[PDB]
């Protein structure tokens, strides 16, 4: 059983916790039902491996924080998420990214970009653009929609898969 | 321990009584601690398993112990609406204004969750009702924002009969 260390992170109201709680608990969270960040533990086959997804869900917020570092340097890999009808919550994208790169001194983190509330009657945020950009980033967009729980699973396991390559192409490293 | 350590967290998120009693007796690290931090407190505090609760605060347990986002038991207790899990918690020093990374204390996160039999206990054991979170929000506040009037009266109560 490996274990897989996932952060939630972008900015607030995109859906953080709807995802996370749609993942674990196959429950939509609606306006009334308040969240908190937390953590979360699924066991999952991915691949044919039986995985453990230790998983933090964190708020959307613009301050520097030892505490957040910390869980920055912890944290394997990251959902990236923004909400299609946010096009704010599209622009801070960059700023969590680059973000994370700074704490954890890489140029190469895991990483999916992930395009929640797919469920709406409409949007103002491009899928083309939204695509543009992650394939700028080397990384892959998932959309999704924590209430029709469209691409919520997609979102980890891809986010595992990249952890995954990512170890075995440090091991390639580590002989050579 | 490590070995023992992980297999006591997932016994204790799991509600298994008897299989936290034995680890506990191979000498299990009651303060082992997961990725994010959680202790066993923290994961049988949050799922509501009050036995295995009082098990580990007499074995030892941090009962203030924080975890990657700031939280003590006694904040996820308050959170999840577990009120005899939050009364032990209080009872065995829980600090009961601990503050998690958005400012929330216990009292917070029960007025915005609406847990009124909590709220009443945090109040009785000192809960400060003009604490603000990051946004500037009090208790009272949040309640407000939640439609959780009952508490809102409660709180309002509260912090008049302390002015005096
Ligand atoms: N229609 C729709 N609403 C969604 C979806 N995901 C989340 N929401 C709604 O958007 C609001 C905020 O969701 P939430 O999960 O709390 O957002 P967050 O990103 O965790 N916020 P924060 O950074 O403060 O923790 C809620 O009212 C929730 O029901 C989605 O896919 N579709
Ligand atoms: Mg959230
Ligand atoms: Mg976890």
């Amino acid at each position: 059983m490996t274990e897989y260390k996932l952060v939630v992170v972008g900015a607030g109201g995109v859906g953080k916790s709807a995802l996370t709680i749609q993942l674990i608990q196959n429950h939509f969270v609606d306006e009334y039902d308040p969240t908190i960040e937390d953590s979360y533990r699924k066991q999952v086959v991915i691949d044919g491996e039986t995985c453990l997804l230790d998983i933090l869900d964190t708020a959307g917020q613009e301050e520097y924080s030892a505490m957040r570092d910390q869980y920055m340097r912890t944290g394997e890999g990251f959902l990236c998420v923004f909400a299609i009808n946010n096009t704010k919550s599209f622009e801070d994208i960059h700023h969590y990214r680059e973000q994370i790169k700074r704490v954890k001194d890489s140029e190469d983190v895991p990483m999916v970009l992930v395009g929640n509330k797919c469920d709406l009657p409409s949007r103002t945020v491009d899928t083309k653009q939204a695509q543009d950009l992650a394939r700028s980033y080397g990384i892959p967009f998932i959309e999704t929609s924590a209430k029709t729980r469209q691409g919520v699973d997609d979102a980890f396991y891809t986010l595992v898969r990249e952890i995954r390559k990512h170890k075995e192409k440090m091991s390639k490293d580590g002989k050579k | 321990g490590s070995d023992l350590g992980k297999k006591l967290l997932e016994a204790a998120r799991a509600g298994q009584d008897d299989e936290v009693r034995i680890l506990m007796a191979n000498g299990a690290d009651v303060n082992a601690e997961d990725t994010w931090g959680s202790t066993p407190l923290h994961l049988a505090a949050k799922t509501g398993h009050l036995e295995i609760v009082e098990v580990l605060l007499k074995t030892g347990a941090d009962v203030n112990a924080s975890d990657a986002v700031g939280h003590t038991p006694l904040h996820l207790a308050a959170h999840k609406g577990h009120l005899e899990i939050v009364e032990v918690l209080l009872k065995t020093g829980a600090d009961v204004n601990a503050l998690d990374l958005m400012g929330w204390t216990p009292l917070h996160l029960a007025a915005r969750k609406g847990h009124l039999e909590i709220v009443e206990v945090l109040l009785k054991h000192g809960a400060d009702v003009n604490a603000q979170d990051k946004f500037g929000k009090t208790p009272f506040d949040l309640a407000i924002d939640n439609g959780n009037e009952d508490i809102a009266e409660v709180l309002q109560k509260a912090a008049k009969l302390n002015d005096y």
